RNA sequence: ACCAUGAUAAGGAUUAUAAAUUGAAAGUGUUAAUAUCAUAAUCAAAAUUUAUUAUUUAUAUUAAAUAUGUAUGUGUAGAUAAAAUAAGA
């Protein structure tokens, strides 16, 4: 259970530290259908990237 | 002591199960032919009938299953490239499964063969009880 | 005959290594008692050629001597793979 | 390993080419033959008599009580004519097995409890098993001092008439009935059928079944 | 003792008959032919077919 | 028997994987049934042992076909269904060997290697000058000199 | 089965041939008092090892 | 499918061959079964028996002139009887004691029988016997490695003690010269003796000639023997041969040098009763048994060996060889081949080719894979004319006549004995492909046939059976099909 | 042709003594002659040599060439004698090349006789005229060589 | 056909029946030639030249509907529809019959593998099969021998679009016997569910595994998740991780670029 | 060795009670639809031990190959004999360079 | 010496309608991340050799201990001749 402590949260501290870069009409519709659809499913998968770009994340 | 998984217990069976790598010579073959040349000119036929009953307790047909699972019970395809790990499983799998654990090879009494004679009467060291009569 | 001593000496009196010899007579029906063989070593020289590897240029050799002999004797050697050439280095 | 630098000729070895012409001939021999063909579930033993009608099995056609009576008129027919035919001196094993528990009674041809039912928890699969294996164990001194107090002594050579009824449809069905095979030099099972119930209407069935 | 050996032969897979062959895995890698490979082997033709053409 | 050193012990499986480089050597194989003919038993686990192996090197070349789909388990469950039944057959010989040649050592007055158990004789791991001066399982020190299994006179 | 208990006389990296289950913890118990019971350091030598300022 | 085994009933058993038949299980597709029909009170009368039978046991008065190039067998009771010494060095190799106890009668095995025939009454044919050895003392049996040279020599002890004559019978004599330990004579001095060898020697020739040896009175034995409390004084050779091997250790190592010597003096002046002398390697007899002189510093005697000027704890050398003729068992047999006052002993010996090859190099043998470590370090040449003075046979390998009947006998009846294939005949070819091969693979050489029967279990390249059941395979599906 | 080895195995990791693996350095390969270079531990002059692969090899060629020499010894049944060219047989009254001088000689193929002369070997009882003309007493025996045409037993008669 | 890192079956079906290897079929100039080019009757009779399925005339139509209504018939005969027709090609040959034989399979799901709701929903059929086995249509159950029939365990997916009923008999030999009338029950059992169940995810599809006490059970979930943990390599997944990682701020990076 | 007994006895089985010579396997028509014409070398060549096949003692060729080799040089070029053999004098001009066809 | 080198990973396609041959195997295209010290004013690191109480990793030496409770790695290596608990949503 240790090593799967480990194996969570080292990539995020090796994301950090290491490898971190710089900071600073129907047919329409149914193409934003397809996106909306695509980023619904992965919503939380990409939350998690955005807050560790962010520095949010409560260890 | 260094302890390790090498201790082959000697419990379930006439030889220790994770058995010693044994290797047979023809300096072997040759005693052996010299002591069953002795034995049988010495009328000794009770060591004869102990590799008999040896011979006819464990050498039966293991039976021909039906479908329906594997010898690896445990799916060895979790063991990927920890291989000093595929290896120790397979020392304590093997260790678990001893011949007494076997369960398909027909070794106790209660089988029937019509291969081998079971009562050392019938062998022929003893030929003129039953000659004619 | 083997490089001068018989085949029972040569591969140390091993069923599995001189029958190989003997598949170039049997495939094509043929006696092997009706033909004397003599098969010169070319290649590396060792003090015993008791291997698998050494019978089956054995086999090629003897194979290949019975299609020069007889022409018809290819049809059932060449079927039995007799005359295939592997290409397997160390 | 990858073998691609073995040829194809090598790789399932098909020997024995000198055999296919010997059966070839070997063939169109036998079509000539069939040519000179062509020019040119079981029912059981019978049984003789009665007498040894008698020793091949443990019952006998003729009666030896030689009942005289002249009923002229016509005879009554039972109420279940199609039926398993119980004689007086028959036991009924009940096996009920569940989920977690699995019971074995034995009861007489008029209803009489001989042994009481055994329990897991009193006394799966092996759970079955070993309840009526022990029930079984019990159930012989009980039947020999319960036909003796008449005058059945059964003692040598007399098995225990025995009909097998099973519920549940479960795993401890399998080990129940397989510890009465092993026991038929004791019980001689006549009838093995099972008792299910037909679920004819139901009180109620809690929520957990439904919902 | 071939004519006896030819009818008990063990044709399906029993007791002591093993397949071994990879005809489970694999499946039919030995080849058959029905057919004489000309000019090696040689069976003589029926005589329905050499009175066709002689008639 | 002059191999008298400590051994280190193999799972079954992995002695059979080896095939015809060790387990069904056919040098090997040939001298196993020597034992057997001379003690007038039948060589029945060792000839299907033999069976098995000299078909399964005659196509251990070939490469299986692609299996492009099966809507049922059946023929892919048949093919290790014989495949499981192969392996118990070599599993019953390879206990078949060292059940035998142990009840021969037995007779022929000729001591095992170390930690080898020999039914007759002796029950636990007979251990003969071994590098540790100890049992290595049973805990226990070795006497100097190493334990007489057998009686003096030949 | 054997093997699946360890009993407390057997050594862990040892396997017990024993298939009683009576007086034997589980490999998941023996993991416990395995990581409960290794607190403690083994004592640091002073006098092996000089001081870096005597040095 | 066609099984006929449930309808199989079992032979009389008359010999210990008959009872040597596995059950019909095992031999059922090994050994077919025919059925033939007798007209016995009904036309049909469904007799089930085997293609197969045991070869005949005979006693050797049996055998005759029309028997040669077969099979026949002894008694495991006769076989105890006749032979207390043993066998030869490889002939025990085919007889299991679930075996029948074969042997082939070859035309070189009728004339030896047919001349102990003559030696059971030698003075009346005593031109005979002169005239087929041309006035030498016997035979002397020499050919290449693995033939029937110790294979004919125990069937020699099978002709003559079956006819009661008294035989010295000496199995392999590589227990003599090649033995465990060499020990001199106590009463011959500048003689030696091999102890172990002797013993067993002593203790095996009382059991076998028991019937003639009781009979055996002593005429020159001096009756003043030692003998402890509670033993006779020996009056009979039996009784002396008893006195010399049952004994406690250490008095049994002096005792057989007195009883060895005294033997050899008590044959070699009966001349009425033939003595037929069969050795089993007498080349090993014929030059230098292989130990060795000790050194004297041995038996000098030393105080220190720092100061002794000897080197026999530094370095080792090689003493002359000690030859045969200086043990005191091949003393007594050369003294009755030499002197010509013996025209009574008929040594029908033979030799051994057992040696380890060399062909111009040798490694280190491998202790695993070695055929040859039990074999003999003499690296020899022999030539039995000019080193003896028998008279040489020559033997060479099996012709195709007897090699088909000992194959024969090798293949059925290991079957049928529940040694061979058994149920897994079917992945065994035929006995013709089999004869073809196993001849090639040998040579027709009878041992290389005995060892290639047990490397039929190894062959690879056999594709008899793997056509066959397709063909029956093949003609089963359109057999179906022609019904459909 | 033999079947003995020869070569040395290479160095690897220890083996151990399993199946199929016997360690480098054991009491039964060469007849426990590598005892000399073997550690029973699982000075650098005399550890390094034990780990050299031509270091080894050059004594098992040693080892192997002791085992050819006693081999080709105990062939020998004969010994060398210098015999002067006038009391010598017919055979031996041409000129002999030395060994790998010339072509291996054949002894003499005008009697049918086709045999190279370096491995004749004579009987002794047949030079006791040359070899002993000071005994005078015959200390050896005449061989009894047998007739070839006389009727025995395995001509059938 | 070269795979070229896929599988030969899945590649070929794509490039068969995919939506962009018909358009090219049709003519679109899509990326790099995603049909295959040169077959003859092995051509797939949907994109036939003579066919009266058109993908070019169908683009112009944005719904089903649409294309159920101003698109002409299809035409019914052509070339390769008389080769398939000489062929026999019009419809697949019947494989082997799955409906009364078996369903073999290596293992069985474990309990702690498939949902709650799944494990609930199986317990619901395992006791309503259990209660009302007898109440079965009489024509199936005069010849079902209800004595050896054992009913062990009822296994489900996670959402129970198939249930799998597990069940063996006390005499094996008697397995063929209750083999085929157990398969005549599969609507009955489906009617079961409609009526006695409530709170269905799904009426399921009923399968009947035949197990003997032999067929083996898998390893529950923890245990599998803690092997995968203990024994996987961490510098393998760690790199592939930080790689996941990578590309998932990129895609951040991308969305926040575009105004 | 003479043929064995086995042989010679059903070679003339075939002679002489079944009229029909068994021929040699080079002898057989092999090849259905064509006549072979039969060529010289089927059965006259005579089977002796001396020329075919080649079995040798080791020791003998022990002599043989180091005797062929020590032997190389051992050559006597100017020899008062016939053509190209002979001569008077040898002339061995040995060219070298780095490419073959150069 | 602050040049714009070069290495890593990832996806594509073409051919086999033959039972012959020792041998049915070979050629051609796109995106992400890392990285970039040669038109200038010097010199002996290990250019480079040798030695002393001392720093290591290896080299072999190298032992007791049943009163209870007990002790699992990544790697380093040699030639290379077994294979289906994971969803082509
Ligand atoms: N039963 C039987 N076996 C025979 C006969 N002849 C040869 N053999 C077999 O041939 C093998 C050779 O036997 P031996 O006579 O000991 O061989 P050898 O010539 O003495 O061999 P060396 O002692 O090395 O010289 C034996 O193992 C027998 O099995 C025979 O006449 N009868
Ligand atoms: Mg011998």
């Amino acid at each position: 259970l240790i090593r799967q402590c480990l194996r969570d949260i080292v990539p995020v501290i090796e994301y950090r530290n290491r490898e971190e870069p710089a900071r600073l009409k129907r047919s329409q519709a149914k193409l934003r259908f397809r996106i909306r659809q695509r980023l619904l499913k992965f919503q939380r998968q990409l939350a998690v990237a955005n807050a560790i770009a962010s520095r949010s994340v409560l260890y | 002591s260094k302890p390790s998984d090498n201790v082959a217990w000697y419990d379930k069976g006439p030889v220790e199960w994770l058995p010693r790598p044994v290797r047979l010579t023809y300096d072997h073959l040759d005693q052996l032919q010299q002591w069953t040349m002795r034995a049988t000119l010495d009328g000794r036929t009770e060591e004869f009938n102990r590799i008999r009953d040896l011979h006819r307790e464990w050498s039966q047909h293991p039976l021909m299953p039906v479908l329906g699972d594997v010898e690896p019970k445990f799916p060895l395809n979790l063991f990927k490239q920890n291989h000093r790990a595929k290896k120790r499983f397979l020392v304590r799998w093997h260790k678990a499964n001893t011949p007494a654990n076997w369960l398909w090879m027909p070794r106790g009494p209660t089988v029937v063969t019509p291969l081998h004679r079971t009562n050392p009467t019938q062998y022929p060291e003893n030929w003129k009880q039953m000659v004619q009569r | 005959t083997v490089m001068g001593k018989p085949l029972s000496l040569v591969l140390d009196n091993k069923a599995w290594l001189m029958e190989m010899v003997l598949m170039p007579f049997d495939e094509a029906n043929l006696d092997y008692r009706d033909f004397d063989a003599h098969i010169v070593s070319e290649g590396h020289a060792m003090p015993s050629i008791a291997n698998e590897i050494a019978a089956f240029a054995l086999r090629m050799a003897v194979a290949n001597a019975l299609v020069k002999l007889i022409p018809l004797t290819r049809i059932p050697l060449k079927k039995s793979g007799l005359l295939s050439v592997d290409r397997r280095r160390e | 390993d990858k073998y691609r630098r073995v040829p194809m000729l090598l790789k399932p070895q098909q020997g024995g080419q000198q055999y296919f012409n010997h059966f070839l001939i070997r063939s169109t021999n036998d079509r000539l033959t069939q040519q000179d063909v062509d020019n040119a579930a079981v029912p059981p033993p019978r049984v003789l008599g009665g007498d040894y009608f008698k020793t091949r099995f443990g019952y006998s056609l003729v009666k030896n009580s030689e009942m005289t009576q002249g009923p002229v008129d016509y005879s009554q027919l039972d109420m279940w004519g199609e039926m398993p035919r119980y004689t007086s001196d028959m036991v009924f094993l009940y096996l009920v097995s569940r989920r977690r528990n699995t019971y074995a009674v034995a009861y007489t041809y008029e209803g009489k409890r001989i042994l009481n039912t055994y329990t897991a928890g009193n006394r799966s699969t092996d759970n079955g098993h070993q309840v009526t294996s022990m029930y079984l164990n019990d159930l012989l001194p009980k039947l020999r001092e319960m036909r003796a107090s008449e005058g059945r002594p059964m003692g040598r050579g007399e098995k225990v008439e025995l009909v097998v009824r099973v519920m549940g449809f479960y795993n401890g069905r399998q080990g129940a009935v397989r510890a009465v095979q092993d026991r038929a030099n004791e019980f001689h099972v006549r009838y093995f059928e099972d008792i299910t119930p037909f679920p004819l209407n139901g009180p109620k069935m809690p929520r957990g079944v439904f919902k | 003792e071939e004519r006896i050996r030819e009818l008990m032969m063990p044709l399906e897979v029993g007791e002591n008959s093993f397949a071994a062959n990879g005809q489970a895995t694999h499946g039919n890698l030995f080849y058959f032919r029905e057919y004489p490979m000309y000019p090696g082997e040689y069976v003589p033709a029926e005589h329905n077919t050499l009175s066709s053409l002689r008639d | 028997n002059t191999f008298l050193t400590s051994s280190v012990a193999t799972p079954p499986i992995s002695v059979i994987r080896t095939g015809p480089k060790w387990w069904a050597h056919p040098e090997r194989m040939v001298r196993q049934k020597l034992m057997y003919f001379t003690l007038g038993v039948d060589q029945l686990p060792l000839r299907r042992t033999a069976v098995i192996q000299r078909d399964l090197q005659r196509f251990h070349m070939c490469k299986p076909p692609p299996r492009v789909g099966d809507s049922t388990g059946y023929k892919r469950s048949r093919a290790a269904q014989l495949n499981t039944w192969y392996r118990r057959i070599q599993y019953q010989e390879y206990h078949m060997q060292h059940l035998f040649t142990r009840h021969v050592w037995g007779l022929l007055r000729v001591y095992p290697g170390n930690t080898t158990k020999i039914q007759g004789k002796a029950d636990d791991g007979y251990v003969g000058y071994d590098s540790v001066p100890f049992h290595r399982y049973n805990r226990a020190p070795l006497p100097f000199p190493a334990r007489e299994l057998y009686e003096r006179r030949k | 089965l054997e093997g699946a208990m360890h009993k407390p006389g057997e050594s862990g990296l040892q396997a017990g041939s024993s298939t009683t289950i009576a007086g034997k913890e589980t490999w998941s118990q023996f993991s416990t008092k395995m990581r409960y019971g290794r607190r403690r350091i083994r004592v640091i030598d002073v006098a092996a090892k000089m001081s870096y300022e005597y040095q | 499918k066609k099984s006929l085994a449930a309808m199989y009933m079992r032979p009389p058993v008359t010999c210990y061959t008959d009872a040597c038949e596995a059950p019909v299980a095992m031999w059922d597709g090994a050994i077919p079964l025919k059925e033939t029909r007798k007209l016995k009170n009904g036309v049909p009368v469904r007799t089930v028996s085997r293609t197969y039978s045991h070869p005949p046991q005979l006693t050797p008065t049996q055998l005759s002139f029309n028997d040669i190039n077969s099979m026949y067998c002894v008694g495991n009771d006769e076989l105890i009887q006749f032979f207390p010494e043993g066998l030869g060095g490889r002939v025990f190799q085919t007889m299991p004691p679930g075996h029948p106890r074969g042997f082939l009668y070859r035309k070189e095995t009728h004339l030896l029988n047919l001349f102990v025939d003559k030696v059971q009454h030698w003075h009346t044919k005593r031109s005979v016997l002169s005239s087929l050895t041309n006035g030498r003392t016997g035979f002397i049996v020499d050919g290449p490695t693995g033939c029937g040279k110790s294979a004919l020599m125990c069937q020699v002890v099978h002709f003559a003690r079956s006819r009661n004559i008294v035989t010295l019978y000496v199995p392999d004599a590589k227990v003599w010269t090649h033995g465990e330990w060499c020990w001199p004579s106590t009463i011959l001095p500048g003689f030696f003796d091999a102890p172990d060898a002797a013993r067993s020697f002593l203790k095996y020739f009382a059991v076998a000639n028991r019937a003639t040896l009781t009979s055996w009175k002593l005429r020159c034995t001096p009756k003043d023997l030692p003998t402890e409390q509670g033993e006779r004084q020996p009056q009979n050779l039996y009784e002396l041969c008893e006195w010399g091997h049952r004994a406690v250790a250490p008095a049994s190592i002096d005792r057989q040098s007195v009883c060895v010597k005294f033997l050899m003096d008590e044959l070699s002046e009966e001349k009425k009763l033939p003595v037929v002398i069969v050795v089993d390697g007498w080349n090993l007899f014929s030059h230098e048994t292989h130990f060795r002189y000790p050194h004297p510093d041995f038996l000098r005697g030393l105080a220190s060996f720092n100061e002794s000027s000897t080197d026999i704890d530094l370095y080792p050398q090689e003493l002359p060889r000690i030859p045969a003729s200086r043990l005191s068992f091949v003393r007594g047999l050369n003294k009755m081949i030499l002197s010509g006052d013996d025209p009574n002993k008929f040594f029908i010996t033979c030799t051994t080719r057992d040696f380890k090859p060399f062909d111009g190099i040798s490694g280190f043998p491998n202790v695993e894979t070695d055929r040859f470590a039990n074999s003999l370090d003499e690296y020899a040449p022999y030539d039995p004319e000019k080193d003896s003075h028998f008279h040489p046979i020559q033997i060479g390998n099996f012709d195709e006549y007897e090699y088909r009947s000992f194959l024969r006998f090798l293949i059925n009846s290991g079957e049928l004995a529940g040694l061979g294939w058994g149920p897994l005949w079917h992945a065994s070819s035929d006995f013709e492909r089999k004869l073809y091969k196993i001849g090639f693979l040998s040579g027709r050489n009878p041992q290389g046939v005995v060892d290639h029967y047990h490397q039929e279990l190894v062959w690879r390249y056999d594709y008899q059976r793997t056509r066959q059941k397709q063909y029956l395979l093949k003609r089963r599906m359109e057999g179906m099909s022609r019904g459909a | 042709v033999s079947t003995g080895e020869f070569d040395h195995p290479p160095f690897q990791f220890r083996q151990r003594h399993t199946f199929n693996t016997t360690p480098l350095h054991d009491a039964n390969r060469f007849g426990g002659r590598t005892a000399y270079l073997r550690e029973i531990g699982p000075k650098k002059q005399g550890r390094r040599f034990k780990k050299d692969p031509r270091t080894v090899q050059f004594n098992v060629d040693v080892w192997c060439a002791q085992q050819t020499l006693r081999k080709r010894w105990k062939q020998r049944d004969w010994e060398v004698i210098e015999i002067p060219f006038r009391l010598v047989p017919r055979e031996q009254q041409r000129v002999i090349p030395e060994l790998y001088t010339d072509i291996p000689q054949m002894t003499d193929p005008a009697r049918n006789d086709f045999s190279n002369i370096r491995n004749k070997v004579y009987d002794r009882e047949e030079l006791q005229g040359v070899l002993f003309p000071a005994a005078g007493a015959m200390l050896y025996p005449p061989l009894q060589r047998v007739d070839k045409q006389a009727m025995t037993l395995d001509k059938y008669l | 056909i070269n795979s070229g890192d896929q599988s030969p079956y899945r590649y070929v079906e794509e490039r068969l029946y995919s939506k962009p290897s018909r358009l090219d079929r049709e003519g679109v100039k899509v990326n790099k030639t995603y049909a295959l080019q040169g077959l003859g009757d092995l051509e797939p009779l949907r994109y036939g030249a003579n066919f009266g399925i058109s993908e070019k005339d169908a683009l112009k139509y944005e719904t089903v509907a649409e294309k159920a209504k101003y698109m002409e018939p299809p035409i019914p005969y052509s070339s390769l529809a008389a080769r398939k027709l000489a062929a026999g090609a019009l419809w697949p040959a019947a494989p082997d019959p799955e409906g009364m034989i078996s369903k073999e399979v290596r293992l069985l799901r474990h309990e702690s593998s498939m949902s709650p709701s799944a494990r609930a929903f199986s317990e619901r059929v395992a006791y309503h099969l259990r209660r009302s086995l007898k109440a079965c249509p009489g024509h199936i159950a005069e010849h079902i021998d209800f004595t050896q029939l054992i009913i062990q365990e009822v296994l489900g997916s996670r959402r129970s679009k198939e249930i799998y009923i597990v069940w063996f008999t006390v005499d094996p030999g008697a397995r063929f016997e209750l083999e085929p009338r157990l398969h005549q029950l599969n609507h009955w059992v489906q009617q079961l569910i409609i009526k006695r169940v409530k709170r269905r995810p799904h009426i399921p599809r009923v399968t009947w595994i035949y197990d003997g006490g032999r067929l083996e059970r898998e390893l529950p979930r923890d245990v599998k998740q803690e092997l995968q943990s203990f024994v996987a390599d961490a510098a393998t997944t760690l790199e592939s991780r930080v790689k996941y990682l990578k590309e998932l701020d990129t895609m951040n990076q991308r969305m926040k670029d575009i105004p | 060795p003479p043929p064995t007994l086995e042989t010679i006895m059903d070679r003339a089985v075939r002679e002489h009670h079944q009229h029909a010579r068994i021929l040699s396997p080079l002898e057989v028509q092999r090849d259905v639809g064509r006549l072979e014409p039969i060529p010289s070398y089927a059965g006259k060549i005579n089977a002796d031990r001396s020329v075919f096949p080649f079995q040798w003692k080791t020791e003998d060729w022990y002599e043989y190959e180091v005797a062929k080799v020590r032997n190389r040089r051992f050559v006597f070029e100017n020899t008062e004999e016939d053509g190209i053999r002979g001569s008077e004098v040898t002339y061995k001009i040995v060219l070298e360079g780095f490419w073959d066809h150069h």
